[PDB]
């Protein structure tokens, strides 16, 4: 009841899963060498070829 | 118009431009553009030119 920080393993597992998911969803915002990171702009601005 | 070493730079803003009536003009020797498809110049909207 009083002393905390005795449940490290479960918290570590949850943290690892959440952090992996967050970094995966954050990866979507990169440019990857193109001129825009949003696909709608690149489809609506430039010639399909 | 001025010379190449003293090219005339001007700002165009706060107006409803019309490139369709200008693109169809046949008096131009060449008309080559980078980064945008000309047919999609009638729906894009910029801040200043
Ligand atoms: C200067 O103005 C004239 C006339 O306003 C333009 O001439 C037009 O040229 C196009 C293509 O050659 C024609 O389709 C139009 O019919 C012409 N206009 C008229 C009223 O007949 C000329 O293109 C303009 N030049 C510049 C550099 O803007």
């Amino acid at each position: 009841s009083s002393t905390a920080s005795a449940l490290g393993k479960l918290q570590d597992v949850v943290n690892q899963n959440a952090q992996a998911l967050n970094t995966l969803v954050k990866q979507l915002s990169s440019n990857f060498g193109a001129i825009s990171s949003v696909l709608n702009d690149i489809l609506s601005r430039l010639d399909p070829p | 118009f001025a010379s190449v070493y003293a090219w005339n730079r001007k700002r165009i803003s706060n107006c409803v431009a019309d490139y369709s009536v200008l693109y169809n003009s046949a008096s131009f020797s060449t008309f080559k553009c980078y980064g945008v498809s000309p047919t999609k110049l009638n729906d894009l909207c910029f801040t200043n030119v």
